[PDB]
């Protein structure tokens, strides 16, 4: 009981790495406008 | 930058005023880098910051129905060149491939495809 | 073959036509089912029939309609009116599958409806055909004696009845094993249950279940006691204990509820138990007074550092381009804290001079972290640079005061009424530079010596003075406040700094009412999430900043998956540099349930941009996995390292030296190369101003209190997370807006060592203890695998890795009673025949009185 409730936590791990990346690649794009037009 | 003069009573003789030191560093150019601490009198390194309020927001924010007017403004003129418009990107697309099978590029090729993909979609929108 | 022949004979009126139609469909199932569910509204419809009695053989087939077609959801609500027809010991395909969709089903009625009514098992709130269902799993698994999952089915479906009745019933006396099953169920709670109320109740019924037996672990005892925070079974202990007191009894824990108690849960031990009587030798120990005595002479005789460590560091650099004299302050403090070694601010007489009232700040407050655990000599040591002498500064008298309650933490009830009362004065009459400055040093010893203690004349007396628009007196004046709403706290104070804080246009006084904001709310978890959106849905920088510190303080120890995603969103939407690398430090108090997936997050943040982000994830590592290290940490850390940003590099050396504390060759062969850039950094002069401040801070802090003590967070005794230590640490990861808030760390030095106390002289004595602790496997540095046994007498250095084998001597008389936990902490023994003292430790009590 004690090993099967731990895989259902490591779903969440897996979820909050997942989601940040999805969002982060959508910021990187405003990260590039104000890369190679200042420099 | 700026530079501010010395109206001590946090100094006096020797004393640590200015409160918070952090952001980025001394930088500048020569002369006033060479000595910070040593004399501080006229010359001494500093940060620039802005405070902006809620209303201030939305002042910067006007760049983007009156500008509804100039969208459809531009799709009239596209109206009557709609065939002289994708005329050229067709045949455009055309002469790319050629010179992509005589390689044996593709950067030139995808900068003609998202004109034509911003050429569509909008053109779309006007019905 | 075909379900038609079978299915067309419901079509008439006979009492055996329908039994041998039903009966038939229920031999063959799977090849049937095709054509069924096209007569399924026909085969439904006999259920509501009162002359039909098949229904109990007719829902059976009904409910496998769906389970043959793989919906389960309807599976389950058809199954039900089976009665006495449907199997339970049969273990078919058919029957582990709707049981266990049973389970599903009773724990979605469960914690949807225990937010209105906890009884709803009792009543007819749910239906009694799953209870009856889940009842019946309950007694099968007793059978195959197994607590594990009887105990544990019964957590997430929000029941007291079988929890109550399953462990209390399996309880025999011998008791070693039924203290672990508790301990289980009580861990079992973190992980399954999402709720604190459910927690609440599952402590209550736990601590009566050791209570009548006699033999049973005291450690578990108080471990429902303090997860619980309630003062009525806190008194039931001392109540049973009263008659059979004894010296590793009623001793025993004392010591353990010193950290592991609130304040006002101490409070309450002292008063309500003069009553009835109380032991007077055992009066000052529940406060803590003497505690801090037994480490005196432990980091005195043991310590091995040398002072000129930091004389060689400091001869560098003085006179003109004065930085570190702030950070020497900060060193110093560290390797003294609680030998009260004084001798290196005499050592070198020109420091105090090169040393302005600013550096006087820090200097003169470091003697609090140094004489840290002395409460007699606090005011008379600072007797000079506390206020009512004559001095050539104000900043010499408010230096003083932030170092005054370092000592006095907590305690400062005695001293409280004399530091507000000048701020009462002081606030009426005020815009001089010696007001501003005197009342911003007793706004820093007010909050400070009152830390952890709520009260109401503190919290009115700084309210007036945001009221006169001073920023240098209201920057102190707003975490003053703060400090005394730790904990549980006042909600009203809630709205009231959060409105405050958007009408004054000072910057320093709204960022303190920000940071505030989050030290009212200390373990909440969700129930903070009202502070948390009013803070995020304002547009100010520094009501966004310390929205993040909210969730890190609330959400710390455990965890849960929507507070981690609330961190990751403000760090992508907001542009401001500092509130972006508030939110990485805050993921590391979140993740303290386990320091093994730390890494795992920080990883994808350290090759990240926003080198000022990269500064706080260097911290990430330094929060969670500073108490325990991990080889797989430290890759983690190496570009950080080498990152030619001057602040980085500073954030890297700090995270490095708490992981390496008390660490040596054998085990972590990376301290060499790592101890060794830390004096690299300041031996180099081409290194820039930014990139040294870290370098003097990291050879402090392996070296502080002599080696004799680490840097952790908490220990694992009652479950609990300490009140200083979390927030103090949230501090110390911060040098941007105020840099030496590393004094804070003082309150979470935890010393490592197993001090043994026999009950009878109520005195350290001295024997020999088999552990593996030998040197030819675990030891220290000075400037795993286990195979021989050790032998040493108290009062020893012993590693927190060296802590877990260590064993009491039975021959030598001494009765253990905790034994070994695998952490460290007092270890009460007891005396069977008393007859003759057989060793004495001779401590420094003896040399003063």
């Amino acid at each position: 009981y004690f090993k099967l409730k731990k895989l259902e936590k490591e779903y969440e791990l897996l979820t909050l790495q997942e989601d940040y990346i999805k969002d982060e690649q959508r910021h990187l794009k405003r990260e590039l406008k104000r890369a190679q037009e200042e420099v | 930058d700026a530079f501010r003069l010395i109206d001590t009573g946090a100094l006096i003789n020797n004393l640590e005023p200015r409160q918070t030191t952090s952001n980025t560093g001394l930088l500048n150019k020569a002369n006033i880098q060479a000595l910070i601490h040593g004399l501080n009198r006229h010359y001494y390194s500093l940060n620039i910051d802005y405070h902006k309020t809620a209303k201030e927001t939305k002042m910067l924010m006007n760049l983007h129905y009156e500008e509804k007017e100039e969208s459809n403004l531009a799709a009239t003129k596209s109206m009557v060149k709609i065939a002289e418009q994708y005329s050229k990107r067709i045949e455009e697309e055309k002469e790319l491939t050629e010179e992509e099978l005589k390689t044996r590029p593709k950067k030139h090729l995808s900068e003609t495809a998202d004109e034509t993909l911003e050429n569509n979609i909008v053109s779309v929108l006007t019905a | 073959t075909t379900a038609a022949p079978l299915l067309a004979l419901l079509r008439e009126n006979q009492d055996s036509v329908k039994t041998y139609a039903l009966e038939s469909i229920n031999n063959v199932v799977d090849q049937l089912w095709s054509e069924i569910s096209n007569e399924l509204p026909d085969i439904e419809a006999l259920y509501d029939d009162d002359t039909f009695s098949d229904r109990e053989m007719a829902a059976l087939i009904a409910s496998k309609v769906y389970y043959n077609l793989g919906e389960y959801e309807s599976a389950v609500k058809y199954a039900l009116a089976a009665k006495d027809r449907f199997d339970i010991d049969e273990k078919s395909q058919f029957v582990e599958t709707i049981v266990s969709k049973s389970i599903e089903m009773y724990v979605q009625e469960a914690s949807k409806q225990y937010t209105k009514d906890e009884q709803f098992y009792t009543k007819d709130i749910i239906d009694p055909k799953l209870t009856s269902i889940f009842e019946r799993m309950i007694e099968k698994c007793l059978k195959a004696s197994e607590l594990k999952l009887a105990l544990g089915i019964a957590l997430e479906g929000y029941r007291l009845d079988i929890i109550e009745s399953a462990l209390k019933s399996k309880l025999d006396q011998s008791t070693s094993e039924n203290v672990k099953i508790i301990n289980y169920l009580l861990t079992l709670a973190i992980t399954t249950v999402t709720n604190s109320k459910f927690r609440s109740s599952i402590l209550r019924k736990s601590f009566d279940f050791l209570m009548n037996m006699p033999n049973c672990d005291y450690l578990t005892l108080n471990k429902v006691v303090v997860n619980l925070n309630d003062a009525g079974l806190a008194l039931q202990l001392f109540k049973k204990l009263k008659e059979e007191n004894d010296e590793g009894l009623s001793a025993q824990i004392a010591f353990d509820l010193v950290s592991s108690a609130s304040q006002q849960l101490l409070e309450i031990l002292v008063t309500e138990l003069t009553a009835q009587g109380y032991d007077p030798a055992l009066l000052n120990i529940l406060s803590g007074l003497p505690t801090c005595d037994y480490y005196n002479t432990f980091l005195l005789n043991n310590k091995n550092i040398d002072i000129g460590l930091l004389n060689k560091s400091k001869s560098s650099l003085d006179g003109k381009f004065s930085l570190f004299h702030t950070a020497v302050s900060v060193a110093n403090g560290f390797m003294h804290a609680g030998t009260t070694d004084n001798s290196f601010i005499k050592a070198n007489l020109p420091w105090l001079g090169k040393a302005q009232n600013w550096a006087k700040f820090t200097a003169t407050a470091s003697l609090g972290v140094i004489h840290k655990g002395n409460l007699l000599e606090g005011k008379k040591v600072m007797a000079p640079y506390l206020p009512g002498s004559r001095a050539s500064s104000r900043f010499i008298k408010g230096g003083s005061l932030y170092g005054l309650g370092l000592i006095y933490a907590g305690f400062g009830r005695d001293t409280t009424d004399y530091l507000k009362n000048i701020i009462v004065e002081n606030s009426g009459t005020s815009g001089d530079e010696d007001v501003d400055v005197l009342l911003h040093g007793a706004s820093l010893g007010i909050g400070l010596a009152a830390m952890g203690s709520a009260n109401i004349e503190v919290y009115e007396a700084l309210k007036e003075v945001l009221y006169n628009d001073s920023a240098t007196s209201g920057e102190a004046a707003a975490l003053g406040m703060g400090l005394c709403m730790l904990g549980t706290g006042k909600p009203e104070a809630i709205h009231d700094m959060f409105t405050y804080s958007q009408e004054t246009q000072h910057g320093n006084i709204t960022r303190g009412l920000a940071v505030g904001l989050a030290l009212i709310n200390y373990g909440r978890q969700e129930l903070a999430d009202d502070l948390i959106t009013k803070m995020l849905a304002s547009d100010e920088s520094l009501l966004r900043y310390g929205g993040a510190f909210t969730i890190a303080l609330a959400y710390a120890g455990t965890g849960n998956n929507s507070a981690v995603k609330r961190l990751l969103h403000v760090a992508v939407s907001d542009s401001n540099d500092d509130v972006r690398r508030a939110a990485v430090i805050a993921l590391g108090f979140v993740l303290l349930r386990d320091y093994t997936t730390v890494p795992r997050i920080v990883q994808l943040l350290s090759k990240s941009h926003n080198a000022h982000v990269r500064c706080g994830t260097a911290f990430a590592l330094g929060i969670a996995c500073a108490g325990k290290g991990l080889q797989s940490a430290i890759d983690v850390l190496d570009p950080l390292t080498k990152d030619p940003v001057d602040f980085v590099r500073q954030a890297a050396m700090i995270a490095l030296s708490m992981i390496l504390i008390q660490q040596t060759e054998k085990l972590n062969p990376q301290v060499a190369d790592i101890n060794k850039n830390f004096l690299s950094v300041i031996t180099n002069k081409h290194q820039e101003g930014l990139a040294k401040f870290g370098a003097c801070v990291a050879q402090g802090i392996m070296n502080a209190g002599g080696r004799n003590v680490t840097i952790q967070l908490e220990n694992a005794d009652t479950g609990t997370l300490d009140t200083k230590s979390v927030v103090g640490l949230v501090m110390f990861s911060q040098f941007w807006y105020w840099f030496p808030l590393a004094h804070f760390l003082s309150l979470s030095f935890t010393p490592t060592t197993v001090i043994g106390i026999r009950g009878s002289d109520q005195a350290i004595p001295k024997f020999q203890m088999n552990c593996y602790a030998k040197e030819d496997a675990f030891s220290y540095p000075r400037m795993k695998y286990s195979s021989k046994p050790y032998k040493v007498d108290n009062m020893t250095r012993i590693l927190p890795q060296q802590s877990r084998y260590i064993s009491f001597i039975k021959d030598d008389r001494f009765v253990p009673v905790r034994k070994f936990k695998g952490n460290n902490g007092v270890v009460v023994l007891r005396d069977r025949e008393p007859k003759e003292p057989v060793a004495l430790i001779e401590t420094v009590r003896q040399m003063k009185d």
